[PDB]
């Protein structure tokens, strides 16, 4: 058994279904509140009514005592005899030094971290794990909020990734009959502004595998030699887990054309994007790991990491049509209150060129524009206002119609 | 070609420093 | 400026006070500003008096302060500088000049830049990124706006985006009276006419013309100040010249 | 560094008309076989949108009433050729009040192509091939870019060349009946195609000593194709 | 014509403190160094006394006149947007002051020539003969 | 003009239609989280992480050995010997990162196996020498080789004849019939690299001589090389040299040498010239004199034109194998390769497929036959399909950067 | 790029050169004109106005070309007075042709022939 | 990148300018065109009057003779050059021989000029796509599409210019197998086939017709609307 699920959710209970002031949402939260008290009840009381205590054997202080009080931490290199074994510290300095007992000489392997006395500096523990606090924080706990319902209609996108990476969990048995390994790498594409990080947020929030999330321009560091260090960590932690899932954001930072030139750092980032592209589809086994890599803009990316039997899937994120722009606008005005007079369809209709941020953005700044002469309730006027006046830069082109 | 390059480093070595022995030996 | 600092004033306190007013009406609180026009008409004394009344942090990453030597911490620094603001929870961050990172991607090779991207980039998801923040907001301010990436002028990082632009003939008056206060004004000097003689000015000129007819005062070991005096400095601060081959003029008919 | 047609290669090798010479690899299959009693001649059509007029594309166009060309590559340069084709031999007939040898036709015709940057632009991007009854019985010849002259037996050209090559080479013989070769040919063509083939998909054409006319196969199509 | 030696003239008599840079010191190879030390000696001079900063030649980083496409001239144009920010910016600086001097200025940059930045421009033609007779007199 | 909201009508805006149940609501989500907060602090961990064995194990020798074995011996530090003095029993001694001390040995040993150049151990105190140590085995070394066997088999590499017949030639044959050589008089070259554009299908073969190559195999991480401490590259390199002359006929494999380096400039001052020195390190190791003997090395990488001319030179490397697209041929066999594990209509004729994707590599064969069987999912179907593949190819091969989609071949008829 | 002689297109661009041509015009003179009933009228700038100049033209913007037409210009001189004369040119030529005036439309298609030849043919520039 | 000259090859045998010239027709108004049993209609859109010059010196729909029509896309002032050589063509033919000019000839005089603008540097393509529709041969009607290559098709129904794949879409389906009798039901075709103009102006639409008899008919704005109406009034028909 490896660390197994590790699972990453918080996800309490989301059914305030009513989403409005009405009771049954009220018993609802009651019932949760309810529970998260009785359960702080129990832990009060398992801590508080513990009689029972001895818990040293006559012998633990024993032990405790014969190591020192202040251990350090040493890397084993090697084992020349029983009871004699040679390790080093952090600066470099070897000492042969002896082996004790109470260690279970079994689990003990060249390249492992040990526990080491000061005064005599002999071998006395084994330290089991090591990972720095680089890689456990890139790790995600609390599962964003977001689901496919606040999605403005991607079926196509929806459904490719669906079985990219949710479908061979949950009903693995179609591929085995088929004979056929599921895809296990996706690139997002497109314009800025249409959604690409916001399947990436739906999905983390509904899975049962570990996440793991990271952006960019981050596997750099300045000492030569921790980048490519840092990525193989990363991805001896993603296996060593449950089936989890990557997500490098924003890769154009780190994967650019590989070309010959002059400066050192330069070529420290080509040889960290290298070792990447190695670990990802290298030699024998990759594992049972996805991985999910969003950018803006695709054609400067270096041939070899795009190519197939790397790069399974792409997925490019188009502009909204006119059938899309209706469903963006259902969504978020939903919780709005709202007058009779509106009709989104003129809005809709009178421009052929905007985005999903942007109708957030028209939505929001209409909203306001309706406070600002204090009222609650949104007219058409408003929303004329808020679409011309601003969220609107400009660009020229074909001048006077050359064609006719 | 003009030049606004940039390069990385390699660390300190020289850390170390000696310390009195405390053997215990009759 | 009254419309420029109502709007402002609008995006930077209101959302601070009262962020139960957003969640009625059923919207999501605005977190982007940019300034942008002419060199010299007002930019950063919005930025000044805003940090007078603020009542909250006032960063201040300002020109080419993020732009390092090694590889990598050049970007760390912005992920220190956002968590820095996130230890003290209310808080404003007013970059400046920021054309000076990020004014387009270029391509890779021995062109371009790499470095000053990847800062970028880092900046950039900082703020609309996979996680969110909240009572964080942000102020910038540029010349030649048309040369920005188009990846941060997106309604998702930047919200409003307001013109400064010359002032028109009640502005210049108005701009005079409040930089002649201390002044020691003769009599029967009429503002009005001195505004109307200045054409498409500055705004920060006004000033100079205020200090030029100080200056003339000055010399002659005096405290009025005249009418000439004013007109002598106008036309000292207005000068420009013209291609004097003429040639150059006449091939254009 | 091959951008010019008047530039040599440092191993001596001319990188224009090898362009051309692979630019016939994305047209249309076309089969062709001589045979005793005479010469038989198959293509696929290649239709684009049913809203087509099928009559406005074509592949086979009659030269004189003795000779027949079939066309692969490129679509505006084949006018080029055939006009000037009908054009010479009509001067012959004139002059000499008689029928030329198809192998003439095709000499006139590669003069014209190797003219591309001989006199004083791009060479031609088509292959041609030129069947017919001479004096000396059925003649069946291939025309490339490069204006060289060849006889063949039995030949395809366009794309699925090569493809279509080594299944030809297996069942010809000399010794061989123009029914079976027109069998033969269609057979293939059911193996090579992509579409499920049918009356509107193949155009045909047949050439005899004493009957020199009637070269093509109208609607009877229906009952060549479904005793296959 | 003659303005360096006005610019020793005032270091003589002066009594404040006085700082003399060549402009062309601030190119350097790696990145970011120009404008860290742009940045340091402006430091310098505040922490001290009041101050005098004089910038031997200019005509290498003072124009923009287009945008800046290749690698390495956003470097020149950060120096100046440097230049410019630290010398009329966020946080003012009182008892300082700073001298210019270089060839024809009509191709100067217009973000440098606005008052309350560089307030006074100043001409050094050539001699004519009452200049010329006080110089020869001068000499002799 | 506008105006700014008041006191009063900011009061007032909070306070119609509030409805009945608002703040009611918002502080039982409030105390929610804070609980939530509580709740895990008063959670955190427990270790069980120390190694230490069954009491049984430990019997009484804690007491008895244990402590009597911290105060008995000595940590006495080790290091090596470069120079020693014959006759004249001072001797000289490098920590490797200290200094150079003039030491001697202890009373107990004998001064005659005390063989110049070899690893010591050294008290802490005077510097003596007490013990001798075998040479290092570097502890990256000993993982770095492969000891597997991946299972694929010179049968699955379909449209590759003659460079699987070349790599056998170089590799295989001397290692197994070593007699045609000397028998016609030539010598057997010890250096291949290979080159072709990515996805041809290197690394691949890589693997296949690794299952059939009955010697030892030795897997390199082009990036572990480098390192943070000056110094270290070259020594793992050496050690690398050495461990494989210890036993007979290992194999050595690289991969992407362009991260080592394939340049050479000048300046970079500070930090980069370290990898300088270690590719030299290979360099002058790789050649020279003492034939190496039963020891080959391979090279492998997609961007050839960024190497380093010393490279180059015969004796180094001595055959250079390229990598080519698949004509034909090659199609239709690495079709039969991949889509013989899956469930297909029996009746369906690969080489119309192999027409249908001119320039194309094994990686986009491949993704178009899981293509189709995802397309026959999609469909409640057991079998997938002539349709399948048709519309696959559509999907992938062309799809991708397309031009003059709607035109199509209107004038190439 | 796409920025040499006129011949080439762009892949998704226009001709490129015609855009550089309809953007120099525009810091031209100003000259515009109104219809009227029984009338026209045309209305033109004068730039660059200096003391010592002689001023002894007729006119400096405005040619009567035919008999009953009057044109503007903006732009070079050079292609100006070319094509000025060249429309004198044909308008006789026609009136020599039909012993009649022309008919006010038939030359402007004639000259906007000879402007779009020039985009035509490689080795000369568009007019501006 | 291998282009930028208009007699090399690339690589893979293309000629990319002539590509390039292929998609500058898209930017173009839609026109579309089709023949029947007595008339034949081609109608046009995307006029978009900017209100404030006259319409008579805009035209779009032009006649090579008495009895032949074109309608173009792309740019404008290569239409109106190939315009006036297609007219003199056409008017010295009927000189040099009685009969009057077929259709078809015509037509591939034109692609023949076309073509001959591509094999020289120093001469720019055409930039044009022309729709041809006659009925000169013996009282039957016929319509020809040509391309800015140089190759000619004949069709039944066609659609060119910027959309014009939407355009087929609905023909390819709503076009009847029913060899199309009484003309009003095939100018209703036509307008049901312009209704998907982007923005249905409804008096955006202009159409011209030919009944195998009499000259050139155009339409006036007093039927469109009432065919218009018609139309809403079979929609309303849905349940
Ligand atoms: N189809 C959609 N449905 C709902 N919201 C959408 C949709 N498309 C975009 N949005 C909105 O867009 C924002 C999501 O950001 P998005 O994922 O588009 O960024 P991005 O593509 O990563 O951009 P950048 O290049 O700036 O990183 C949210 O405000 C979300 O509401
Ligand atoms: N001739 C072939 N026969 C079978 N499979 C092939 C062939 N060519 C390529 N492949 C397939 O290519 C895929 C990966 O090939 P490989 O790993 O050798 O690429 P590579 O050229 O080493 O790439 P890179 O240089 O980027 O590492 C495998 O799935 C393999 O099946
Ligand atoms: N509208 C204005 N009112 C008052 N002072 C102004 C105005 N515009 C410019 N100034 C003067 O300009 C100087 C600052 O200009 P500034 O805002 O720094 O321009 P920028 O920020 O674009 O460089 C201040 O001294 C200020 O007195
Ligand atoms: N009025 C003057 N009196 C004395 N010397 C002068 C005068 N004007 C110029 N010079 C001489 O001319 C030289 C120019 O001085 P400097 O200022 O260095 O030149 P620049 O003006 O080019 O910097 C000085 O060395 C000085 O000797
Ligand atoms: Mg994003
Ligand atoms: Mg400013
Ligand atoms: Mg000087
Ligand atoms: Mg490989």
């Amino acid at each position: 058994k490896k660390k197994t699920k590790g699972p990453d959710a918080a996800s309490k209970l989301p059914l305030v279904t009513p989403h409005t002031q009405c009771r049954l949402k009220l018993l609802k939260l009651e019932r949760i509140k309810d529970y998260l008290l009785m359960e702080e009840e129990f832990i009060r009381n398992q801590e508080q009514m513990k009689p029972l205590e001895e818990k040293q054997e006559e012998e633990r202080s024993k032990v405790d005592d014969l190591r020192g009080t202040p251990m350090s931490v040493g890397t084993l290199e090697e084992i020349i005899d029983d009871n004699h074994a040679i390790v080093s510290t952090s600066v470099g300095s070897e000492h042969y030094v002896s082996i004790l007992s109470f260690v279970d000489k079994d689990l003990l392997e060249p390249g492992c971290s040990v526990l080491l006395n000061h005064k005599v500096h002999a071998v006395i523990g084994v330290l089991m794990d090591d990972t720095d606090p680089l890689v456990t924080v890139m790790k995600v706990e609390k599962a964003p909020q977001e689901t496919y319902a606040d999605i403005g209609g991607l079926d196509n996108q929806i459904q490719e990734i669906k079985e990219s990476v949710e479908l061979p969990l949950t009903h693995p048995e179609y591929y085995e009959e088929m004979g056929i390994k599921p895809p296990k790498g996706v690139i997002l594409y497109g314009p800025p502004g249409t959604g690409k990080t916001l399947l990436a947020k739906a999905v983390a929030n509904q899975t049962s595998a570990t996440f793991l999330r990271v952006v960019g321009s981050e596997l750099i560091q300045k000492y030569l030699g921790d980048g490519p260090k840092l990525v193989r960590e990363l991805f001896r932690v993603a296996e060593e887990h449950a089936p989890s899932i990557v997500f490098i954001d924003e890769i154009d930072a780190i994967g650019t054309k590989r070309y010959d030139s002059n400066s050192g750092g330069e070529r420290e980032i080509q040889r960290t994007m290298l070792e990447l592209l190695n670990q990802l589809d290298g030699f024998d086994s990759r594992g049972d790991v996805k991985v999910i890599m969003a950018t803006n803009r695709i054609e400067t990316l270096d041939p070899a990491l795009i190519r197939p039997g790397r790069i399974d899937r792409k997925i490019e994120f188009p502009l909204p049509d006119e059938k899309t722009k209706k469903r963006i606008f259902q969504i978020h005005t939903s919780r709005m209150t709202l007058a009779d007079d509106v009709t989104l369809d003129d809005l809709i209709m009178a421009k052929d060129d905007l985005s999903g941020a942007d109708i957030k953005a028209i939505c929001t700044e209409a909203g306001l524009m309706a406070l600002r002469e204090r009222r609650m309730k949104v007219t058409n006027e408003d929303f004329k206002k808020s679409k011309e006046n601003v969220l609107y830069k400009k660009q020229e082109g074909t001048p006077e119609g050359l064609y006719l | 070609q003009p030049s606004g390059n940039t390069s990385s480093s390699a660390l300190m070595q020289g850390q170390r420093a000696p310390q009195k022995p405390s053997q215990n030996l009759v | 400026l009254d419309k420029q600092i109502k709007e402002i004033k609008e995006v930077i306190e209101l959302p601070v006070k009262h962020p139960e007013l957003f969640e009625a009406l059923g919207i999501a609180q605005p977190k982007g500003v940019l300034l942008y026009g002419p060199p010299g008409t007002g930019k950063t004394l919005l930025a000044r008096a805003v940090a007078h009344h603020t009542d909250c942090t006032f960063i201040r990453v300002s020109g080419s302060e993020l732009v390092q030597k090694f590889i990598g911490e050049g970007a760390r620094m912005v992920r220190e500088l956002f968590v820095m603001a996130r230890e003290h929870a209310p808080s404003i961050i007013f970059m400046d000049e920021i054309d000076s990172i990020g004014s387009s991607r270029l391509e890779g090779g021995s062109g371009g830049d790499s470095e000053v991207q990847r800062t970028m980039l880092e900046l950039l998801n900082q703020l609309d990124g996979f996680e969110a923040t909240k009572n964080i907001k942000v102020i910038m301010a540029t010349n030649r706006i048309d040369i920005l990436d188009s990846a941060l002028l997106r309604p998702g990082r930047i919200d409003r985006k307001i013109e400064f632009p010359p002032p028109n003939e009640e502005a210049r008056l108005d701009i005079l009276k409040i930089h002649s206060r201390k002044m020691n004004l003769t009599r029967g000097i009429n503002l009005r006419k001195i505004a109307e003689l200045m054409p498409g000015a500055s705004g920060a000129e006004v000033k100079g013309v205020c200090t030029e007819a100080g200056m003339y005062a000055l010399r002659e070991r005096r405290v009025h100040v005249t009418q000439e005096d004013f007109e002598m400095a106008v036309a000292k601060v207005m000068q420009k010249d013209s291609e004097k081959n003429m040639s150059i003029k006449k091939l254009w008919k | 560094y091959d951008r010019g047609v008047n530039t040599f290669s440092p191993e001596g090798r001319l990188f224009q008309v090898e362009y051309a010479i692979e630019a016939i690899k994305l047209g249309s299959t076309a089969i062709g076989i001589q045979t005793s009693e005479g010469v038989c001649l198959a293509v696929e059509k290649r239709i684009t949108s049913p809203l087509m007029e099928p009559s406005s594309i074509e592949k086979i166009v009659e030269i004189d009433a003795h000779i027949g060309c079939a066309m692969s590559g490129l679509i505006a340069d084949a006018k080029t050729l055939i006009d000037k084709a009908r054009v010479e031999t009509q001067n012959h007939w004139f002059t000499y009040n008689e029928t030329m040898t198809v192998e003439s036709v095709t000499q006139a015709v590669s003069n014209l192509a190797l003219q591309f940057g001989e006199e004083d632009s791009r060479p031609f991007g088509v292959a041609l091939l030129f069947g017919g009854v001479d004096e000396k019985g059925p003649q069946l010849f291939h025309m490339d870019p490069s204006g060289t002259f060849v006889q063949c037996d039995a030949r395809a050209i366009g794309s699925a060349s090569e493809g279509a090559q080594s299944s030809l080479q297996e069942v010809y013989h000399k010794s061989m009946t123009l029914k079976e070769a027109i069998k033969s040919s269609l057979i293939i063509l059911k193996q090579v195609m992509e579409e499920k083939l049918n009356a509107t998909n193949i155009e045909l054409a047949t050439v005899q000593p004493g009957q020199n006319f009637h070269m093509f196969t109208k609607e009877e199509l229906e009952e060549v194709i479904k005793d296959i | 014509c003659g303005k360096t030696m006005l610019a020793k003239a005032v270091a003589h008599h002066t009594t404040a403190a006085f700082i003399r840079v060549v402009g062309s010191e601030f190119v350097q190879k790696y990145l970011g160094e120009g404008p860290r030390m742009v940045r340091d000696v402006f430091r310098l001079a505040k922490e001290n006394a009041p101050a005098i900063i004089f910038i031997d030649e200019i005509d290498a980083i003072a124009t923009k006149r287009f945008d800046a496409q290749t690698g390495a001239d956003r470097e020149v144009q950060r120096i100046l947007l440097e230049l410019l920010n630290q010398m009329d910016g966020f946080d003012q600086n009182v008892n300082v002051k700073v001298i210019m001097a270089t060839n024809r200025a009509d191709t100067l940059d217009p973000a440098l020539l606005r008052p309350g930045r560089l307030d006074r421009k100043i001409e050094f033609p050539l001699p004519d003969r009452r200049q010329k007779r006080l110089i020869f007199s001068t000499i002799t | 003009p506008i105006r700014a909201l008041d006191e009063g009508d900011i009061a007032l805006l909070k306070t119609y239609g509030q409805s009945t149940y608002s703040r009611q609501i918002k502080q039982v989500e409030d105390d929610i989280q804070q609980l939530l907060k509580k709740i895990n602090e008063l959670t955190g961990i427990k270790e069980s992480d120390t190694g230490l064995a069954p009491p049984a194990l430990w019997d009484l020798a804690a007491d008895k050995q244990t402590l009597q074995s911290e105060q008995p011996l000595q940590v006495a530090r080790c290091t090596k010997i470069i120079n020693a003095d014959s006759e004249d029993p001072k001797y000289i001694i490098n920590v490797k990162q200290f200094a150079k001390f003039v030491v001697d040995l202890s009373d107990q040993v004998a001064p005659t196996d005390i063989e110049e150049g070899m690893r010591v151990g050294v008290d802490r105190n005077k510097y003596q020498i007490h013990i001798p140590l075998p040479p290092k085995i570097d502890p990256t070394v000993t993982m770095m080789q492969v000891e597997e066997k991946p299972d694929v088999t010179y049968s699955d590499v379909g449209g590759c004849k003659e460079q699987i017949e070349k790599l056998r030639e170089v590799v295989e044959t001397p290692l197994l019939h070593p007699e045609r050589f000397v028998n016609l008089g030539i010598e057997p070259p010890k250096g291949v690299l290979l080159f072709g554009p990515p996805g041809t299908g290197k690394t691949l073969c890589a693997r296949a001589v690794a299952n059939r190559t009955d010697a030892c195999f030795i897997r390199v991480i082009g990036s572990e090389l480098v390192q943070k401490y000056v110094g270290e590259g070259a020594r793992m390199v050496r050690e690398l040299f050495e461990m494989a002359r210890t036993k007979k006929a290992c194999l050595i494999f690289f991969d992407e040498i362009d991260a080592i380096g394939g340049a050479r400039f000048d300046d970079g001052a500070g930090g980069d010239n370290e990898v300088q020195r270690t590719m030299l390190e290979l360099i002058n190791q790789l050649d020279g004199f003492d034939p190496r003997g039963n020891i080959k090395v391979l090279m492998a990488t997609n961007r050839p034109d960024t190497l380093d001319p010393a490279l180059m030179r015969p004796g180094r490397l001595d055959r250079k194998i390229e990598f080519s697209l698949p004509d034909l041929e090659g199609r239709t066999h690495i079709f039969k390769i991949h889509a013989r594990s899956m469930s297909v209509e029996r009746d369906i004729r690969f080489e119309l497929l192999a027409r249908l994707c001119p320039n194309s590599t094994g990686a986009e064969i491949r993704s178009v036959c899981t293509e189709a069987g995802m397309f026959a999912i999609r469909a409640r179907r057991k079998i997938a399909t002539e349709k399948d593949f048709l519309e696959a190819v559509n999907k992938v091969i062309k799809s991708y950067a397309k031009f003059s989609a709607t035109p199509r071949y209107m004038t190439y008829n | 790029r796409y920025d040499s002689r006129t011949t080439i297109f762009s892949p998704e661009g226009r001709l490129y050169q015609v855009e550089y041509a309809m953007e120099a015009i525009g810091h031209a003179g100003t000259c515009l004109g109104i219809l009227a009933n029984d009338g026209v009228l045309l209305a033109a700038e004068r730039r660059n106005i200096h003391k010592l100049l002689d001023e002894v033209f007729f006119s400096e913007k405005i040619y009567k070309l035919n008999e009953d037409m009057a044109c503007s210009v903006a732009g070079i001189t050079s292609d100006a007075n070319v094509l000025t004369n060249e429309l004198r040119l044909i308008a006789q030529r026609y009136l020599l042709q039909y012993q009649e005036p022309i008919p006010c439309e038939q030359l402007v298609t004639a000259l906007c022939d000879i402007k779009q030849a020039y985009t035509q043919f490689g080795g000369k520039r568009p007019f501006g | 990148s291998y282009d930028r000259a208009i007699t090399v090859f690339s690589p893979d045998g293309h000629l990319f300018q002539v590509e390039y010239a292929q998609e500058a027709v898209k930017k173009g108004s839609t026109a579309v065109g089709v023949r029947g049993r007595d008339i034949v209609v081609l109608g046009v859109e995307k006029k978009s009057v900017a209100k404030l010059q006259d319409e008579r010196t805009v035209r779009k729909i032009c006649a090579l003779d008495d009895n032949v029509c074109m309608a173009f896309a792309g740019l404008t002032a290569d239409a109106r050059i190939v315009i006036n050589r297609a007219r003199v063509e056409c008017q010295s033919h009927r000189l040099t021989v009685e009969d009057p000019v077929t259709v078809e000839y015509i037509t591939r005089y034109i692609a023949s000029l076309k073509q001959r603008y591509t094999q020289s540097n120093g001469r720019r393509p055409f930039g044009i796509s022309a729709l041809i529709v006659g009925f000169d041969f013996d009282g039957t009607p016929r319509l020809y599409q040509t391309d800015p290559s140089g190759t000619y098709h004949a069709w039944k129904a066609n659609a060119i210019g910027r959309g014009a794949k939407s355009v087929r879409e609905f023909l390819e389906k709503n076009y009847t197998d029913e060899a199309i009798e009484t003309d009003d039901l095939t100018i209703k075709l036509v307008i049901k086939a312009l209704l998907e103009v982007v923005q249905s102006g409804g008096k955006n639409i202009e159409l011209a017709v030919m009944r195998r008899d009499q000259s050139l008919k155009i339409l006036n704005p007093e039927e469109i609307e009432k065919y218009v109406a018609e139309i809403e009034k079979e929609k309303e028909e849905n349940e």
